[PDB]
RNA sequence: AAGCUCGUAUCAGUUUUAUGAAUGUAAGAAUGAAGAGCUUUUAGUGGGCCAUUUUUGGUAAGC
RNA sequence: GGAAUACUGCCAGCUGGGACUGAGGACUGCGACGUAAGUCAAGGAUGCUGGCAUAAUGGUUAUAUGCCGCCCGUCUUGAAACACGGACCAAGGAGUCUAACGUCUAUGCGAGUGUUUGGGUGUAAAACCCAUACGCGUAAUGAAAGUGAACGUAGGUUGGGGCCUCGCAAGAGGUGCACAAUCGACCGAUCCUGAGGAUGGAUUUGAGUAAGAGCAUAGCUGUUGGGACCCGAAAG
RNA sequence: GAAAUUGUUGAAAGGGAAGGGCAUUUGAUCAGACA
């Protein structure tokens, strides 16, 4: 489906301050609550923070590079929901679905023309 | 259904009629400006021929451009700049010259560069940086119907009628000027000329009255 | 303090009666001091005499 | 000023939905006051007794008017004779419903009123005593 | 949807101000004027020097 | 934050004119603004350091 | 004497080069040209053409290079600074529950309201029914004894969302809800009038009557008491 | 059968600090579209 070119604004990950220094501090983002932090007062040369200016374009939000919204699917009955919306959404076979059932979902999605984002998942020969 | 082309054609006839009225008004304004400046020239020549001196009619219109930032300003002038709608730096407005307005200018001299505008500058300001306050909502001009819809109450019906009310400071100057959203000018194209901006224009700076060189200044800012 | 207001309202009462008793362009509002109009000033007797810091 | 009511009642949401349509379209100052009154709280809409409606019909040149209450209509024991009119409200207390029907008149909803008076014609809006309570 | 400036883009210049056609036709900015012979008097010349 | 009014002519760290012994009033002066008033109640807050301009005292000089 | 030109200012004068940008998505509008049909640079980019079709985009990543970049937390104060905590990792680890009273909101019923002390019943700590009372409210005032809220269409005047009649509209008038101010009628205790305490006279009191508004449950939450945000004290 | 912490193997860097941000080269590695 016709979509605009995707502009991300911030490709990088917003890592927590001193997450790379200490091992006990996770890389998962937290705001520096302290009043004397040079990160909170956004000094020159300090890490960039998540703020609403970095918001992605609404017409190209949640879209994979192919211009498709990813949609998790467990089985045939849930895949059959995207019959009408083939160029908007693309199927994502859930991680816990067995190798026996993935071949069922892939064949059925080929028949209805619904795109699967992850083939080759549990498809060893 | 009917009305598909009938009301359309009648509307087009009304458009043509309204346009023709604007045309003859513009021709009348053009001839007015031309004969006015010719009268100033000829009266000057006649004064020299008589061995006399002709003073010009004192200017009744200034354009004021903010020169300084928002900070380290005393409140006495800081209130004045809000009253002349000079909210940010390089924002410009037209001011009618009275005794009441001239002292307002004297309070804010270190913070603005003002002078007397020509027709050419006002024409270029309104054509390029022309924006209207329609209930709020800084509307771009682009169409004469947009001017007439708001200011048809005060006669004005096109873009040049509005310019006419600005330069020939008229009975409805307040409404045309306040209708015009304060002009948002870029920094001057050729630079400011001076090394230090915050000296008086007479002593190698930018601020204060420059009287005629505001035309050179604002046309580069535009 | 408001010594001028009552007097100018009395003047407004005089100029409203004058408004009704004439084909009128009213103008009861005070207009601030205007820019000076153009005039041809003649130098026939009154010659433009020079000066300088001589001193 | 309020966008969506604090109420979780789906039927009150439907009446709000109905009067948002009528208040923006019909440009009559009836619907704007009615739709304003539905956004109010419980303490801000005190109940209108059947006694106050009785007063509003004793009112001069206000006999055959359709009375509108946007709160709830409550029963009263102090009155003995009640006129024959149509009362529109959200809820009627079982006693007041009985009293209005026994007198001969009708007790209608607010959407029923919206069909009968879309521009809010021949109507009268009563609100209950506020600063009387603390 | 977008602000077309007059001065450049002559089409929107003609959208506003229908006189622009006539102004351009007669030239009306490069308009010549008739000359007179009103010579300055002796007083003005002597006081200039 | 909540309710009730008017969304206005309710006004403004501003100028003018007039009234007065850099401050005082009024305006059917200017310019600017659509965030106005009235109840009800609910957090936090109750230090100062530096500099400029007036002004009174000071002295080797600072002050 | 007759010219040129500089400087200054205007042209809705013409003609090149360079950069960044292309947002929107059937049609509406304003225009221009055209004898008209039609066209257009006029309500935001289309037309043509080529290489690749994978590591060539790009990403992640280790490093190199140019430029930037104090060590966090706490606690002080007007500041900075000291000072105090911090060898590293995992897991644990601090505004919780309840009682009482209160605001706001939601919900049920409404001059009433609350089943769950109990009883009946039950597919059994669930759910579903309920007699008698009780609680708070529907009446207050006074120290108590005691007395106890309509002269009027529940009152006059001043405003007042709405609605109604006229208005081709603006506007005028009638009606006036809630509510706000002021002058009154009744209840209560408070003195003259002398009918013993009568008819009438004037205020003071009240979180009064003046045609009720509350009761109950739930949620956010506040105050106070509990170990009461978590760890620590010179002990009797 | 995590991390701290250590060994081996492979890559890389290292003239009185290191880790961090913007941008790119280089080396490593990876995603679709061509169903």
């Amino acid at each position: 489906l016709p979509h605009p070119k995707i502009v991300k604004k911030h490709t990088k990950k917003f890592k927590r301050h001193h997450s790379d220094r200490y091992h006990r501090v996770a890389e998962n983002w937290r705001k520096q609550k302290g009043i004397d932090s040079v990160v909170r007062r956004r000094f020159r040369g300090n890490i960039s923070q998540p703020k609403i200016g970095y918001g992605s374009n609404k017409k190209t939000k949640f879209l994979s590079p192919s211009g498709h919204k990813t949609f998790l699917v467990a089985n045939v009955k849930d895949l059959e929901t995207l019959t009408m919306h083939t160029k908007t959404y693309a199927a994502e076979i859930a991680h816990n679905i067995s190798a026996k059932n993935r071949v069922v979902i892939l064949a059925r999605a080929k028949a209805l023309g619904i795109k699967v984002t992850n083939p080759k998942g549990r498809l060893a020969l | 259904a009917e009305q598909v082309a009938a009301e359309r054609a009648a509307r087009k006839a009304a458009n043509k009629e309204k346009r023709a009225i604007i045309l003859e008004r513009n021709a009348a304004y053009q001839k007015e400006y031309e004969t006015a400046e010719r009268n100033i020239i000829q009266a000057k020549r006649d004064a020299k021929a008589a061995g006399s001196y002709y003073v010009e009619a004192q200017h009744k219109l200034v354009f004021v451009v903010r020169i300084k930032g928002i900070n380290k300003i005393p409140p006495k002038p800081r209130k004045v700049l809000q009253l002349l709608r000079l909210t940010r730096i390089n924002s410009g407005t037209f001011v009618k010259v009275t005794k009441a307005t001239l002292e307002l200018l004297k309070l804010i001299e270190p913070y603005v560069a003002y002078g007397y505008p020509s027709y050419s500058t006002i024409r270029q300001l309104v054509y390029k940086r022309g924006f209207g306050k329609i209930n709020k909502q800084r509307v771009p001009l682009s169409d004469n119907a947009i001017i007439e819809a708001n200011l048809g109450k005060y006669g004005i019906l096109s873009i040049d009628d509005l310019i006419h009310e600005i330069i020939t400071v008229g009975p409805h100057f307040k409404q045309a000027n306040n209708f015009l959203w304060p002009f948002k000018l870029s920094n001057p194209s050729g630079g400011w000329g001076v090394p230090r901006k915050f000296k008086h224009f007479i002593q190698g700076g930018s601020f204060g009255n420059r009287e005629e060189f505001i035309n050179k200044l604002v046309k580069s800012m535009n | 303090c408001r010594q001028e207001f009552l007097e100018r309202v009395k003047a407004n009462a005089a100029k409203r009666a004058e408004a009704k008793a004439q084909g009128v362009a009213v103008q009861l509002k005070r207009q601030p001091a205007q820019p000076r109009e153009s005039r041809i000033v003649s130098t026939e007797g009154n010659v433009p005499q020079t000066l300088a810091p001589v001193p | 000023h309020r966008t969506a009511p604090k109420s979780d009642n789906v039927y009150l949401k439907l009446l709000v939905k109905l009067y948002t349509f009528l208040a923006r379209r019909t440009d009559a100052p009836f619907n704007k006051v009615v739709l304003k009154a539905l956004f109010l709280s419980k303490i801000n809409r005190p109940p209108v007794s059947v006694s106050r409606i009785a007063r509003a019909l004793k009112q001069e040149g206000a006999a055959n008017k359709t009375v509108v209450v946007v709160g709830t209509v409550t029963d009263d024991a102090r009155i003995f004779e009640f006129p024959k009119t149509t009362v529109a409200a959200l809820r009627f207390t079982a006693g007041a419903r009985a009293k209005i029907v026994k007198a001969g008149g009708e007790c209608i909803t607010l959407d029923q009123l919206a069909v009968r008076a879309p521009k809010g014609q021949n109507t009268l809006i009563l609100r209950g005593p506020r600063n009387s309570r603390e | 949807v977008l602000k077309k400036n007059p001065l450049k883009n002559k089409q929107v210049l003609l959208r506003l101000n229908p006189y622009a056609k006539v102004f351009a036709a007669e030239k009306l900015g490069s308009k010549k004027a008739e000359k007179t012979g009103t010579k300055p008097a002796a007083v003005f010349t002597e006081t200039l020097k």
